C-alpha cells in the first residue's frame, strides 16, 4: 500500500493501447484497479490497471500517448502505489476533452 | 644487381663461420674454461649478419639471425639484451612473417613488465594490436590489447594517451552492434575534454557520436539525450550537428524517409561523410 518499485515497458498489443489503461501482469495486480505512478518528488500521475498474461512480472506496460504525456523511458524504475478512487468527490458528472487526430 | 648475390653470399659465409665458432665454443670451454668471450663474439657475428641481411632486403634471414642471437644472449643470463634482440626480430618478423613477431613481442613484453617498465609494455601492446588490425579482422584481440594498453597508461598517470586508446576501443565496439560501451566511453571522454583549454573545441564532436550511437536503441531515448547535453554545454547548440539531429528526428517522426535522405545528402555535399558515419546512418535509416 506504501508503494512498490516497478519497471516501465511497452504495450504487448495494440487494442490495449486504445483504452488508456496501464497494461500489467496478472501476477502483480488485477484488472480494474487504479494506480498512482511516481517518478519525481513533484510528479504524481494516475493510470488504470489492466492485467495481461504476456506482461512480465515486475514491469508495467505503457502506450505511446501515455509515455509521451508522462515523459517515461523504457527501462526506468518508477514507484507505483495502488490508488482506490473515493466515490464521493471524484465521480465525474460532466467532463470536457480536446480531441484531435493522432496520426498525421 | 650485384648487391643481392654478393650480400647473400657474404652473409651466408659469415653465418657459417659463426656456426663453426659456436660449435667450437663448447670444446674451448671444456678444455680451458675460456668464459663467455667466445659466446659474446659469436653473438656479435650474429648481430652483424642479421643487420647485413636487413640491408640485403632478405627480412627472413635477418629475423632468424636476430632470434639466434637473442636466444644465445638470454642463455647468458642477460635478459635486457635478449629482449632488445627479440624486439628487433619481431620487427623483422612483422617485416618478414608477422605470426612469429606476435610471440616475439609477447616475450619482450613479459620480460619488460617483469621489471615494472609499464610504458614500453603498453607501447608494445599497441604495436601488437596494430599488427592484428592491419592484416586480420579479429577485432576482439585488438580490443583486448587496446584495453590492456589503456589500463597501463592510466596506471602510469599519463593522460591524453589513454583517451585515444579508449576512443579507438569505443569506436570499434560500436561496430559490433554493442552500443552501451560506446555511449559510456564517448560521454566520459566528452565531459573530460570539455574543461581542457585546447581540447575544448573538439568536445562537441564526441557528443554527436554518442547521440548517433544512442539513436539505434530507440528514438525516444535519443531526443531526451540531446536535451541532457544541450543544458550542460549550451554552445553545442551552435554546431551543425544539433541542427542535423533535429532535422533527422523531425523527418523520422512521420516516416518521411525522403526528407531524412535529402538532409543527409545536403550535409554530405557541404562536407564529405566518413565511412563510420555513413554506415551508422544507413543502419538508422533501415527503421
Amino acid at each position: 500500500m506504501a508503494g512498490r518499485s516497478m519497471q516501465a515497458a511497452r504495450c504487448p498489443t495494440d487494442e490495449l493501447s486504445l483504452s488508456n489503461c496501464a497494461v500489467v501482469s496478472e501476477k502483480d495486480y488485477q484488472s480494474g484497479q487504479h494506480v498512482i505512478v511516481r517518478t519525481s518528488p513533484n510528479h504524481k500521475y494516475i493510470f488504470t490497471l489492466r492485467t495481461h498474461p504476456s506482461v512480465v512480472p515486475g514491469s508495467v506496460a505503457f502506450s505511446l500517448p501515455q509515455r509521451k504525456w508522462a515523459g517515461l523511458s523504457i527501462g526506468q524504475e518508477i514507484e507505483v502505489a495502488l490508488y482506490s478512487f473515493d466515490k464521493a468527490k471524484q465521480c465525474i458528472g460532466t467532463m470536457t476533452i480536446e480531441i484531435d487526430f493522432l496520426q498525421k | 644487381g650485384m648487391d643481392t648475390s654478393g650480400k647473400q653470399a657474404e652473409a651466408m659465409a659469415l653465418l657459417a663461420e659463426a656456426e663453426r665458432k659456436v660449435k667450437n665454443s663448447q670444446s674451448f670451454f671444456s678444455g680451458l674454461f675460456g668464459g663467455s668471450s667466445k659466446i659474446e663474439e659469436a653473438c656479435e657475428i650474429y648481430a652483424r649478419a642479421a643487420n647485413m641481411f636487413k640491408m640485403a632486403k632478405n627480412w627472413s634471414a635477418a629475423g632468424n639471425a636476430f632470434c639466434q642471437a637473442a636466444q644465445l644472449h638470454l642463455q647468458l643470463q642477460s635478459k635486457h639484451d635478449a629482449a632488445t634482440c627479440f624486439v628487433d626480430a619481431g620487427n623483422a618478423f612483422k617485416k618478414a612473417d608477422p605470426q612469429e613477431a606476435i610471440n616475439c613481442l609477447m616475450r619482450a613484453i613479459e620480460i619488460y613488465t617483469d621489471m615494472g617498465r609499464f610504458t614500453i609494455a603498453a607501447k608494445h601492446h599497441i604495436s601488437i594490436a596494430e599488427i592484428y588490425e592491419t592484416e586480420l579482422v579479429d577485432v576482439e584481440k585488438a580490443i583486448a590489447h587496446y584495453e590492456q594498453s589503456a589500463d597501463y597508461y592510466k596506471g602510469e598517470e599519463s593522460n591524453s594517451s589513454a583517451n585515444k586508446c579508449l576512443l579507438k576501443v569505443a569506436g570499434y565496439a560500436a561496430q559490433l552492434e554493442q552500443y552501451q560501451k560506446a555511449i559510456d566511453i564517448y560521454e566520459q571522454v566528452g565531459t573530460s575534454a570539455m574543461d581542457s583549454p585546447l581540447l575544448k573545441y573538439s568536445a562537441k564532436d564526441y557528443f554527436f557520436k554518442a547521440a548517433l550511437c544512442h539513436f539505434c536503441i530507440d528514438m525516444l531515448n535519443a531526443k531526451l539525450a540531446v536535451q541532457k547535453y544541450e543544458e550542460l554545454f549550451p554552445a553545442f547548440s551552435d554546431s551543425r550537428e544539433c541542427k542535423l539531429m533535429k532535422k533527422l528526428l523531425e523527418a523520422h517522426e512521420e516516416q518521411n524517409v525522403d526528407s531524412y535522405t535529402e538532409s543527409v545528402k545536403e550535409y554530405d555535399s557541404i562536407s564529405r561523410l566518413d565511412q563510420w558515419l555513413t554506415t551508422m546512418l544507413l543502419r538508422i535509416k533501415k527503421t
